[PDB]
């Protein structure tokens, strides 16, 4: 990782044991749960390529996962390189050579390499762009260990209206559906999967109340 | 930027005169470093007072084995050969400056000057430069040629370097 | 093959079919056997590579035989280049490359080629120099399926003298041993083998006797 309690710019620091020891065991605990990506994000705070692979590779079980990761990580890095020209010819005076989608997942740069194009100005994000493409493949891989799929979701006529909305809501975070659809799932189909006598309260109750409210019905 | 470099060149101890070479650095940056290097004799070897061993008239001269003489020797500054690295570059006409080798990956030290359009040599002999001034001085090269290479006088690399 | 005089005007045309039945029959009829081997060379008079290399391919039997033969081939084609650098620098007009241990055996070279070689001033017979490679491998298979020992050659009870010297002799001919180890065997090997009876006798034509005079008797 890097350092933040320096002022000059780029200062740096080999990988922590307990940032290692922590991951390895929320994947082992939480299986893929959503919830792995705001911890992983916590934990790769301010780290570099060399250091994100080093994280990754650090996962002994779980190698199928792994290796979709990678076939992720790979698709954005043909993308990335497809998209860009990038010049073949020497640099001029003060001035870096532009980084490739090898460079970012830091298969061909060093990290001296990846320390350069954050200390530049502009600075090239390397880091946050390799993590970028390692929680798109985590996204992907929550959902595929996610059993149930949201229209699969209805209540029973038995069933309380607070745990309902607990696995609706457990199966639509692992979703990977736009906002606006999901702002009518959670406006009109919600409801509509709901109970008979159930909705038949949270229509008398009416769209006016509080989601406070709506708990509480049924 | 890739400053120009120059060969003079005597012919049996007398001078002929001198040939100025421009080299696409920003096309084939390990390639025209390699003959820039090579020209100034920074890494304590190189073209100077090594004799043109391959002379044929209105194809090519051929020059730039420093240690057999003979068209088997010359080594690049990395050691030993090296790849084939960029194609772009075609063989258009007089004056082009490309890498004689002995098929797939043998770039060394050797090199040969076009003196006619030699479009076959495309895609098989990276082009690494362009004469920029003593390309008649070559056409003086070429009459001490024969049709098998044979050199009538010993053509000799008199002193090289680089150009500010 | 080149075809109406080697030094005429250098006509060519194909290894004919009538060539080719000759030679799979005489590896059907005759074995490994060292007969084979004048038989091919009889047969390939001013051949090419591309014409030696469809008389291997076309046989279809004797295919471990062929191999350990296109194998042995191969560190012959491998000493060629071995031995040979070729001068660096581009083809003139005209003329033609100097020919690598690949190029002989006819794989990274084509007909236009092979001609151009073996019909320059003076002649550069690539032909016959991947012929005498094969034949060099036919000598160690012909060795390798050979008739038992020759250091166990001796003659049995109810065996004549003159069948006796006829398998001394075809064994002497797929033995690849000097002419002179062969001499002095012809000369000391074959009477100290030979059995008690016939070796008095042979003895008793004293020394250094002409094999009619031995055959003669005995």
């Amino acid at each position: 990782p890097i350092v933040q309690n320096i002022q000059g710019q780029m200062v740096h620091q080999a990988i922590s044991p307990r940032t290692l020891n922590a991951w390895v065991k929320v994947v082992e605990e939480k299986a893929f749960s959503p919830e792995v990506i705001p911890m992983f994000s916590a934990l790769s705070e301010g780290a570099t390529p060399q250091d994100l692979n080093t994280m990754l590779n650090t996962v002994g079980g779980h190698q199928a996962a792994m290796q979709m990761l990678k076939e992720t990580i790979n698709e954005e890095a043909a993308e990335w390189d497809r998209v860009h020209p990038v010049h073949a010819g020497p640099i001029a005076p003060g001035q870096m050579r532009e980084p490739r989608g090898s460079d970012i997942a830091g298969t061909t740069s060093t990290l001296q390499e990846q320390i350069g194009w954050m200390t530049n100005n502009p600075p090239i994000p390397v880091g946050e762009i390799y993590k970028r493409w390692i929680i798109l493949g985590l996204n992907k891989i929550v959902r595929m260990y996610s059993p149930t799929s949201i229209l699969d979701i209805r209540q029973g006529p038995k069933e309380p209206f607070r745990d309902y909305v607990d696995r609706f809501y457990k199966t639509l975070r692992a979703e990977q559906a736009s906002q606006e659809v999901k702002n009518w799932m959670t406006e009109t189909l919600l409801v509509q999967n709901a109970n008979p006598d159930c909705k038949t309260i949270l229509k008398a109750l009416g769209p006016a109340a509080t989601l406070e409210e709506m708990m509480t019905a049924c | 930027v890739n400053p120009t470099v120059f060969f003079d060149i005597a012919v049996d101890g007398e001078p002929l005169g001198r040939v100025s070479f421009e080299l696409f650095a920003d096309k084939v940056p390990k390639t025209a470093e390699n003959f820039r290097a090579l020209s100034t004799g920074e890494k304590g070897f190189g073209y100077k007072g090594s004799c043109f061993h391959r002379i044929i008239p209105g194809f090519m001269c051929q020059g730039g084995d420093f240690t057999r003489h003979n068209g088997t020797g010359g080594k690049s500054i990395y050691g030993e050969k090296f790849e084939d690295e960029n194609f772009i570059l075609k063989h258009t006409g007089p004056g082009i400056l490309s890498m004689a080798n002995a098929g797939p990956n043998t770039n060394g030290s050797q090199f040969f000057i076009c003196t006619a359009k030699t479009e076959w040599l495309d895609g098989k002999h990276v082009v690494f430069g362009k004469v920029k001034e003593g390309m008649n001085i070559v056409e003086a090269m070429e009459r001490f040629g024969s049709r098998n290479g044979k050199t009538s006088k010993k053509i000799t690399i008199a002193d090289c370097g680089q150009l500010e």
